[PDB]
RNA sequence: AUAGGCGGCG
């Protein structure tokens, strides 16, 4: 009825934003933070998104409040997202006259001079608006968000807004491939473009600095960190990426300072907690190296405090975002480090049921579970099961290569207890095949086949 | 031993990768009920 | 969206 009119509207309700129930507390928290701390030109988008999240929570009057706040801030065409959200709001509540009121407002603006004249309207602004909503709703929406901004840059290649959106989506997709071999810095030129056209935007400067750092250009990146830190623009966000920059440079204490300052503004940020975990992890590794694995007295004291601190923050991260895979894995591994194998295991079992956006993250999950099964749980069969499972995920990566090598070591261990084993001989043949060592691959497979026929 | 012999033929021609595939098919079958899961990886 | 210590007859 009116419902087919609603389905033509370009707004949050029709954009199929991929939002697990599990990610909802976290998303709302990130929406509130952005509203308070992100320096942008139009804050209408994020309140429209706050509205949608309230609506998914079952709090429609709060959702209405957020739409009224967005309206009170409202080019004018971006109001259309607000109005379409209003239309859906009033529908879902059951104010069919009020919904219709707002549909009619959308239609009247859609007659200057829109092609689908009815409720959809095609302009750069609503494209960007779909981009940013997708870009805030988690990694699975990122290819789509990139395409939205890219659509607009196909037409207007010097659009400052969509150049930003495009460059941030790209940097984050680049992020997913840092673990793959033969990753290319696809976001480096877009970020340079984006900084040129949004010269005041510190958020974009710090990601550029991080990309520069990944490509070995530390000096140039550090200038962007120092610049970004000297401007108000998005102080709290600049703090997070500046901290990441200094940690990867090896100024861990400087990182902590920034992260802890940022935690006052945004206590809830799983990014912060995770990254603060990584600072403590890196300090644990420093002490372990300087004391040759045998810390005593005060050193042991400090190592223990840092293991507790990392666990505290990785725990704080996954409580707030249960689907935060990498944070679960780091927690599993901190638990191993602390001697808590059940806690390790428990985090490993939750990891085994996840569908990561980043396929390589499942390789890491199996690799590290397999090592947990070899060295902590003393179960070779499960090590092998899981090293094989990591190997089976096709993607070339350092971690897959690690799994091949871990399988090799374990099977050569087994063959030196018991050389006449059909599985072990076939496994070692397999490993050699995955190394590209084909003479040996065939030699071990042949031995296994000849072992079979001799046994019969 | 049909798959062994198919392997040797590829090996003797230089198709090391088809040689591996042939042997895998037979070693898969032998190891289909192996606890590691290697038998299934071979029969894919 | 928040990556890379060393990896086992160590
Ligand atoms: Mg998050
Ligand atoms: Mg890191
Ligand atoms: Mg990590």
């Amino acid at each position: 009825q009116v419902k087919d009119s609603l389905e033509q509207l370009r707004c949050h309700f029709t954009w199929e934003l991929s939002i697990d129930d599990d990610e909802m507390p976290d998303l709302e928290n990130r929406v509130l933070d952005q509203i308070e701390f992100l320096d942008t030109k139009y804050s209408v988008g994020i309140h429209n998104l706050l509205a949608y999240v309230k609506h998914l929570k079952g709090q429609n009057e709060e959702a209405l409040k957020s739409l009224k706040e967005a309206e009170n801030l409202m080019a004018n065409v971006r109001s259309l997202v607000t109005w379409g959200n209003f239309a859906w709001m009033y529908y879902h509540m059951g104010r069919l006259a009020e919904a219709q009121t707002y549909l009619d407002k959308v239609e009247n603006i859609c007659k200057k001079l829109s092609n689908p004249f009815r409720y959809r309207m095609e302009c750069p602004e609503i494209d960007c608006e779909e981009g940013w909503a997708l870009l805030k709703c988690g990694g699975k929406n990122y290819e789509r968000a990139k395409a939205c901004f890219e659509k607009v840059l196909e037409v207007d290649p010097e659009n400052p807004e969509s150049s930003a959106g495009y460059a941030i989506s790209a940097y984050r997709l680049d992020g997913f491939k840092l673990a793959t071999k033969n990753h290319k810095p696809f976001s480096l030129l877009p970020l340079r473009q984006a900084v040129r056209l949004n010269p005041d935007n510190g958020y974009i400067k710090v990601l550029l600095a991080l990309k520069l750092q990944d490509e070995g250009q530390e000096a140039e990146g550090e200038k962007y960190i120092e610049e970004a830190l000297a401007n108000m623009s998005s102080q709290t966000y600049v703090f997070r990426y500046a901290a990441k920059f200094y940690r990867r440079k090896g100024s861990v204490d400087k990182a902590l300072e920034l992260l802890k300052k940022a935690l006052q503004e945004t206590p809830t940020s799983v990014l912060l907690h995770h990254q603060i975990g990584l600072c403590y992890k890196a300090q644990m590794i420093q002490i372990k190296e300087a004391t040759k694995g045998q810390p005593r007295g005060q050193n042991r004291e400090k190592l223990d405090k840092m293991i507790r601190s990392a666990i505290f923050h990785f725990e704080s991260a996954v409580e707030k975002k249960p689907t935060f895979e990498v944070a679960h894995l780091d927690l599993a591994r901190m638990y191993i480090e602390a001697g808590n194998h059940r806690k390790a295991e428990e985090n490993f079992q939750k990891l085994l049921c996840m569908k990561p956006v980043v396929e390589e993250t499942m390789q890491d999950i199996h690799f590290h579970y397999g090592r947990f099964q070899e060295f902590q749980k003393k179960s070779d069969v499960n090590a092998i099961i899981h090293y094989l499972k990591a190997i089976k995920i096709e993607q070339a990566s350092l971690t897959r290569d690690k799994s091949i090598n871990s399988l090799k070591k374990l099977v050569l261990r087994k063959l030196r207890r018991k050389a006449l084993d059909l599985e072990s001989l076939s496994l070692l043949g397999f490993v050699y095949k995955l190394e590209g060592n084909m003479n040996e691959a065939l030699e071990y497979y042949e031995r296994a086949l000849r072992l079979a026929a001799d046994f019969e | 031993n049909y798959w062994y012999l198919q392997g040797l033929i590829h090996k003797q021609n230089g198709d090391l990768l088809q040689a591996a595939k042939c042997y895998e098919k037979e070693l898969g079958r032998l190891l289909r009920d192996a606890p590691s899961g290697i038998g299934s990886i071979f029969l894919s």
